[PDB]
């Protein structure tokens, strides 16, 4: 038999004797590049991708097939057009040859006013309104999603992202890209649903979806723009000496955008090792293989990554005697540049197939894009499991242990929009990661032509030793969440998660207590959780692990803890990321809040009603994750 | 070609669009560089003329008080851009 | 050990030791008759139960409280009006002494117009329009909220409901009666969520409660009114004599309502006798504690029932070593004639508790109202264990099986919104059973004052034996539904169930080509689920029982059938009946099948968008079913 | 209890209240069977010796142009409102 000293070593050994840079410039040949969203090469990588999975002898491979809707660009070229002189002096700006997908299909003419990077707090602090004017926006920070948004919120008519040189160090300045701009995830056109022909694609249009133009444009462009517009950009935004503000008095600015739908047919490969024990318990592994350029960085790190962690599982459960109690999962979605088209739909077709089933997802997506931070963004749950993991991995080049700030989890960010974990941990209530060895700043090549191998393999010399690392890092959190009788999932990590949120909450107590209302009994639910896993942490200390009777009593209630905090009293189509810590709408406790925050102000920006039923709801959400998490339905107190 | 411009123009003029957004429509489907509203001939040859002493490298051409300028470069083409600006 | 034939006649035995009629006329005593929901006897009752649970040593009795707002009569009496001749001819019809709970308090004047039982066929069977008058409907065939909201849809501006004679044959003319128009259940004020002190009561209203008067009259009272009114009611009614249709032109109707809402603490009282084996999981057996009346009929016997069930049950576990592998939960609900308050608030407060673990919930309300026809509403999980109950219980009076209606299952009525069992099947989605030994009438004296116990032992004398048998049934399904590691239910029957829909789908066919669709997909769903039921009888067969891993994984698998039949894409709070068989919505398969109906009408009424929706929307409910119980995703073969 | 009915109707009539809603004002307070609104009160006086004639069992009372008439079962309250509406 082995034990986790055992299957350590063996992963590293296998991790040393694996090359890494071979299968990513393998993956970056000219077979499959560039692999847009159900191109044929595409295909031809899910294909590769398949037999891959054959060959490593896995328990099984299968496929799963969605037809969705993405958008393109049209034959007719999408412009952006200087007009001045009341239209009689016309300056053709450019002519991208990148667009944003799920962009709205028109053309408006106005002032161009610059919002620096499209946050609400920077359309809050600015004294040129956006109502009825065209938007000019710098990249990063948050999605183009969250920019249109924001942007339309306060009655945008158009929106222009460019990459500037202080924040995105280029040379060529003439480069385009690529990104989308649906407020959400999956099929836009099939929200809630999956993408199946059973469905027959009813008449169905996302919410998130924006209703202005927005289009990507060049630094060159950018500057030609700057030209025409006045007032000096705030040293505080730490952008570029050319940039500007203000549009001139009579010079305008014409954007049109053209582009079209068009329904393909994506593949997601799945191979699946099955456990010894239990095997209807499983990790899902996951790596998105489209990009609209060549996409090194984002899809042929992860896709390398996944064949080789599934080619070493298979190894070490074939030859080596590793038999893991519960399941694993490698999946090689698409459609990853439109969202999360392969992962959303899939979660809402499997959906009630992996309900309590699926414990448990790892997003190798942009896992490599530097060597100086070791960034991870997950759920409480997996904390531990990362901190454990952070103590004995080393770093590819300073040779220390990851684990050096012992604060760390109080500093992790969550899940974004754009993140393929999002929808894992929101949506379907399954405890998600993502992990990268990256830089202070972003990935200069994302979503753009030069996302290639020489210039990844330049800015990252020792490309292996990190990919090694990240592999190392992944492997770890499989084999620690299947190859012993205790799942690695830590729920007391959600204690100091509700600690914060009452506390916040606090700080407005006057608030509170001016409506009439009280926070006792929040307090009350905080407090009833924290007993409840201390409870539980006891129980497991005290009960035998060979008894597997209790065991899996104890880890079903261990698995139902993420579940128990999807909100229940919204609707899943129409509101899906139903998680009211990570999830998105007045259902969460952010959103709580956001509203809060709002009345001491006494401007009519803060809803009552909606608050009192946002407490109501939240209240009755924790203490039901409580109670459901303290045991029998007849051992709970009441006053 | 300066023919196949030529024709465009008289298609869509004859055609009851206005000569503001005859020029859009132009810039829009043959990627011109500038295109000029004038009030006569006499404001076209003159700012034609302009253009071509000050970029040489400009392709200029004039066509019932639209004077489009097409060229291949960007510091060329707001060279030929301010050049409207200040004759106009 | 036991087994099932042994328990049988201990249960039996222990059944024909008890007396029935001596508790139904204790709980009919003075110290309890009058317990309206939040009444200090509706309390003393609660108290009873909780103590005689506690005297029968069950493994835990605890409670709950809840604070809701039902609605009660005010100081000022509702008056039922005659005005003549441009007001100046008043003529006082009735001050009635019953209501209508959450009825709108307001006063409308206008024509009065006789729609039947007030069903959406008698509106639509009617030449008088509506429209800007009261309507006048008899009790009966549908509950008082499916009347109103029928009334309401079609701008009526009140109601008014009564008993005719010859639908409910009363000697006293002049009887009063209590309703509850709340289109749904638990207290219409919390809707979705709990009705606790962690709430802290938010402003919310429940989409259900109407908003006009109505109020219950006397049939002397309807008389009355009627020797106002004009034209003959439709023989196919089969009503009085004394029936008229409309006013006369000159003459409207005036009727004041001022029922005002009252908040009141209600009490759930429980008891638990905890299992050997599987302890986590469990049945709930409740039945209605409180009435507005004596209400000996609705809530006496099945408290009475309840109290002799735990009694016997403990009894069992105690003495005659009956071991249950899973638990057993007695609940005695309150505020059960304002809809399901007690039930459907427990259950939005401890879902989350109960999701895979309640897997069966019994309800013992109304078991006996006769003695000739024994009728059942439940879940089709539950069918086969009625059918291998009522093929070894005898008849109270007649002496032979219950069981000789050998096609009985097609002609099972579904449970209604005034049934407790429903929000437990529809919402929580949870197995539940409705059942009763009735006559071919209604019972004419519920929600009344008369609904006594002496009336009950005059038209019932065998009232003791009838209860036995009720008992009986009960106990039977609860020790077929713990004693075994099979759990007895019927997954397969959901086939059926299945196979009427798409043939009821397949009489549109040309409408499904006319819209550019298809039923393949459908076809192909219901097979899927017809094979993933085989694969999961194979796998149970292939097993060994006294594998208890792989046998409640099995039953894992069983438990969560009725879970996957709950729509995932509509809202529990706004939409919480969400059952697509059994639930109420655009999102189930009736809704469905009635939209589709408007396709060959041409008119507007049929919105070619929503069926769309719905089309798709049900038919990956019922894959995702199908796929849910063919067992790992990864083993789903199906051409897709 | 006559005369109470009698303050309430001339009270009621003195706030501004129309004789018909006062009517339904005191069949509404007083529980009484049935109210007749006349033009004048020798009307008033030969309807309200009509229903004593013809329902000698109801106490009758007239004031103001109102004519009460109160009865404590419905075989007779029915032959009243006949009466009223036979003698309107
Ligand atoms: C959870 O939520 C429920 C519902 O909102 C709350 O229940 C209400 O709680 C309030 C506050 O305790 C109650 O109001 C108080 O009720 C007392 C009950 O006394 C009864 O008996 C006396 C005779 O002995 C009667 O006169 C009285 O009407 C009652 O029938 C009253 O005694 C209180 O009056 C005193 O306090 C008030 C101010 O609170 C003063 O104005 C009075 O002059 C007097 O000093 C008061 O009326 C209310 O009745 C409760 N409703 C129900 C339906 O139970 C729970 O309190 C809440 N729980 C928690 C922990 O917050
Ligand atoms: C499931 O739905 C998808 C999408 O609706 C179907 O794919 C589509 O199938 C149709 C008919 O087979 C294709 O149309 C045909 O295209 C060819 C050109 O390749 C043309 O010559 C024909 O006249 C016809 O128009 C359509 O292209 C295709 N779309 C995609 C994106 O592949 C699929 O067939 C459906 N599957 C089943 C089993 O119904
Ligand atoms: C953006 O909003 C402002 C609101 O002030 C508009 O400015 C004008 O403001 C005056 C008040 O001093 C109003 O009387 C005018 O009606 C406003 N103009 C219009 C067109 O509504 C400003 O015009 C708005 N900009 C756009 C593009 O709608
Ligand atoms: C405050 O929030 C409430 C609830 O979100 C809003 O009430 C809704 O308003 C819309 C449009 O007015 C209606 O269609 C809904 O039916 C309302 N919900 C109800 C009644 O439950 C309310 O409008 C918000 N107020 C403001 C000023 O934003
Ligand atoms: C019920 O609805 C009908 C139809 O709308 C009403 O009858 C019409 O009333 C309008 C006045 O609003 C007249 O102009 C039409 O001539 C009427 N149509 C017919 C066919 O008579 C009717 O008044 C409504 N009833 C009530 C009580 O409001
Ligand atoms: C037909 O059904 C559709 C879908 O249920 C209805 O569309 C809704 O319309 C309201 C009113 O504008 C919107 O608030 C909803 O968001 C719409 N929902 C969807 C899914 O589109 C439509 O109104 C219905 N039409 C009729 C005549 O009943
Ligand atoms: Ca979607
Ligand atoms: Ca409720």
């Amino acid at each position: 038999r082995l034990y986790w000293d055992d299957l350590k070593r063996k992963l590293s050994e296998k991790l040393d004797s694996t090359d890494f840079t071979s299968t990513i410039k393998l993956l970056n040949e000219n077979s499959y590049v560039p692999r847009e969203a159900g191109s044929q090469k595409d295909e031809n990588l899910a294909l590769y991708v398949e037999n891959q999975f054959r060959e490593f002898k896995l328990s099984k491979v299968w496929r799963d097939q969605h037809f969705v809707k993405i958008q393109v660009k049209d034959s007719a070229q999408n412009s952006v057009i200087i007009v001045d002189k009341n239209g009689r002096l016309v300056y053709l700006v450019e002519n991208p040859g990148g667009y944003v997908a799920y962009s709205k299909a028109a053309t408006v003419t106005g002032k161009l006013v610059h919002a620096n990077f499209g946050t609400k707090k920077d359309f809050e602090d600015l004294y040129t309104p956006v109502n009825g004017s065209i938007v000019i926006v710098r990249a990063g920070k948050i999605t183009f999603a969250e920019k249109v948004a924001n942007a339309e919120s306060l009655n945008a008519i158009g929106v222009l992202i460019y990459m500037d040189q202080t924040k995105f160090p280029i040379v060529n300045a003439e480069l385009s890209f690529f990104g989308h701009a649906h407020l959400g995830t999956g099929d836009p056109y099939t929200p809630g649903f999956p993408s199946f022909n059973h469905t027959q694609f009813p008449p169905s249009r996302s919410s998130g979806l924006p209703n202005i133009p927005v289009q990507t444009i060049s630094r060159a462009a950018a500057e030609k723009l700057f030209g025409n517009m006045e007032g000096d950009c705030p040293s505080d935004w730490k952008t570029d000496s050319t940039c500007r503000m203000v549009t001139s008095e009579s010079k305008n600015v014409k954007l049109t955008v053209s582009n079209v739908l068009k329904e393909i047919k994506i593949l997601n490969i799945f191979g699946v090792i099955k456990g010894f024990v239990e095997p209807d318990h499983y990790v899902v592994v996951g790596a998105q293989r489209d990009a609209w350029g060549p996409g090194a960085a984002k899809s042929g790190v992860g896709t390398a990554l996944l064949l080789k962690l599934a080619q070493m599982f298979s190894d070490m459960v074939l030859k080596d005697g590793f038999q893991p109690s519960r399941s694993i999962i490698f999946a090689s979605w698409s459609a990853g540049d439109f969202g999360s088209v392969g992962a959303t739909e899939w979660l809402e077709g499997y959906l009630s197939s992996l309900h309590l089933k699926a414990f448990t997802y790892i997003n190798l997506d942009k896992a490599v894009l530097g060597t100086s931070n070791f960034k991870v963004s997950a759920s409480p749950l997996l904390y531990t499991l990362i901190e454990k993991t952070m103590q004995n991995v080393k770093h590819p080049v300073t040779g220390q242990f990851l684990y050096q700030d012992s604060n760390w989890a109080s500093k992790v960010e969550k899940l974004t929009l754009d993140n393929a974990a999002f929808p894992f941990l929101a949506y379907s209530g399954i405890p998600a990661v993502s992990f990268c060895f990256c830089e202070d700043t972003d990935y200069p090549y994302l979503g753009t032509t030069m996302d290639t191998y020489k210039e990844l393999i330049e800015r990252i010399p020792e490309l292996n030793k990190v990919a090694r690392a990240a592999a190392e890092v992944a492997g770890q959190f499989v084999i620690k969440l299947t190859h012993d009788v205790e799942l690695n999932l830590d729920y007391e990590r959600y204690n100091s998660q509700l600690l914060s949120f009452v506390r916040d909450l606090n700080q407005y107590r006057a608030d509170i207590k001016e409506m009439g209302l009280s926070l006792q009994w929040l307090y009350s639910a905080r407090g009833d959780f924290f007993r409840a896993t201390s409870r539980l942490t006891t129980d497991f200390g005290n009960a035998e692990k060979t008894d597997r009777f209790v065991m899996k009593k104890l880890n079903d209630r261990v698995m139902r803890v993420e579940y128990h905090f999807l909100s229940p009293y919204v609707s899943p189509k129409e509101s899906p990321f139903r998680h009211v810590f990570w999830g998105s709408g007045s259902h969460t406790l952010p959103a709580l809040l956001e509203n809060l925050k709002l009345r001491k102000q006494n401007n009519g920006a803060f809803n009552e009603t909606l608050f009192r039923n946002q407490l109501a709801l939240a209240t009755w959400t924790i203490q039901g994750a409580a109670n459901a998490l303290s045991g029998d339905v007849w051992d709970i107190d009441n006053e | 070609d300066e023919e196949e411009i030529q024709k465009a123009i008289e298609e869509l003029l004859r055609k009851g669009v206005s000569e503001e957004e005859a020029a859009i429509i132009i810039v829009q489907r043959f990627n011109v560089a500038v295109v000029v509203v004038v009030q006569d001939e006499r404001q076209g040859k003159h700012i034609s003329e302009y253009i071509r002493r000050y970029i040489p490298e400009a392709d200029v051409i004039l066509f019932a008080n639209l004077v489009v300028i097409k060229v291949e470069t960007h510091e060329l083409s707001t060279r030929v851009w301010e050049a409207a600006q200040k004759a106009y």
